[PDB]
């Protein structure tokens, strides 16, 4: 008879495939939480990371549309809808920090911990970071700092690790600088940071490309076309 | 201007 | 100040905005529940409508999803996969019948007693009619034959006021000849009363056009044109 | 065939 982890899995493709990705992300939680000294295979880390990112996803997105409405009303001083807006707003943000709160508290408390090579410690660590600034996204002030500093620290510890384990072309590695220019572009408003980060990333890629090949060529040439997208937003905004 | 693409 | 109902609403266009319909759908009936002898405006009856539709299309589309996948395993003999998908389809199933009911006991405990206008009543009695349908999508036997039966009645009793009272190029009769016919096509698998159904609807439609014009060309055309694919895909069908 | 247009 099939293992219940068997199972879980099973049913999370399920979930996945019919898009209702927070039960996915539960079955995924159940075969995380049922882990010894083992850790999740390929699969399983990549249903449980596209589980989180579409539960988030949602939030965020319905966040940007809110924020938006707020400004505009903002900009004409109407009030009443002003504050209506906000306790919308107040809602969707209670929701993106429950959602954030579960997979930080799995990262450490049974991934991270779990991770036995480069690949997966990148990967988490990632994540991690990855999570921490979706936190920073709508803070300000004193709780902002410290999910800035916390992201900072988590993608400082994932690239110390990525630059030294893994080639420049994998897709992890790559994802993980795409991530952490964004992150000193749109949490620190860095835009100089923010290009040198992926710039180098981009330009190591090539290099290793331009040599070695890579395996994954896939994968690593929509994150490399992503890092050039920003790169050209980015640096056309500043001459602007 | 804001929202870059992220991975 | 804002009344609680003005509030609602605001509310309630907010969450279609940032597009999380199960909370549209509870500001949306707490208007309907704070209603004496009036009745909903075209705006809120809309919003209420918009909101029902999408909470219940997401599980219908997850429904067929999964009953794809249930009869591909069906046609291997797979059976373990077999029971987890219909576990997964049941728990689906239960949310389609707690939405349907929600709306459902709103109709004939608030709306349908409030209609004072052709427009109102046909408008409710063919949700009615819409929602018993989503039920009879996926029952069998006995349950299966209750919702063709409360569909059939709820769809004659719009249709009766919508010829005696509403013009064929009204969007909210000419919509309730188009789900009608799906009704007699996917329900009583029955193409021939389909077909006809939607050619007279269609028909007439075209007549009054063609005489007297119509003043919202926008909706009618584009349901006028639902029921002439209908049409050509049904009669397709036949003749192969 | 199955799944045809609704309003």
């Amino acid at each position: 008879a099939p293992t219940a982890r068997e199972e879980n899995v099973y049913m999370a493709k399920l979930a996945e495939q019919a898009e209702r990705y927070e039960e996915m992300v539960e079955f995924m939680e159940k075969v995380s939480n049922s882990l010894g000294s083992e850790e999740l295979t390929v699969e399983e880390r990549n249903l449980l990371s596209v589980a989180y990112k579409n539960v988030i996803g949602a939030r965020r997105a319905s966040w940007r549309i809110i924020s938006s409405i707020e400004q505009k009303e903002e900009s004409r001083g109407n009030e009443e809808h002003v504050n209506s807006i906000r306790e919308y707003r107040s809602k969707i943000e209670n929701e993106l920090s429950k959602i954030c709160d579960g997979i930080l508290k799995l990262l450490d408390a049974k991934l991270i911990p779990s991770a036995a090579s480069g690949d997966s410690k990148v990967f988490y660590l990632k994540m991690k970071g990855d999570y921490h600034r979706y936190l920073a996204e709508f803070k300000t002030g004193a709780e902002r700092k410290e999910a800035a500093e916390s992201t900072l620290t988590a993608y400082k510890a994932a690239q110390d690790i990525a630059t030294t384990e893994l080639a420049p072309t994998h897709p992890i590695r790559l994802g993980l600088a795409l991530n952490f220019s964004v992150f000193y572009y749109e949490i620190l408003n860095s835009p100089d940071r923010a290009c040198n980060l992926a710039k180098q990333a981009f330009d190591e890629a090539i290099a290793e490309l331009d040599t070695l090949g890579e395996e994954s060529y896939k994968d690593s040439t929509l994150i490399m076309q992503l890092l050039r997208d920003n790169l050209t937003l980015w640096t056309s905004d500043m001459q602007d | 201007h804001l929202y870059f693409s992220s991975n």
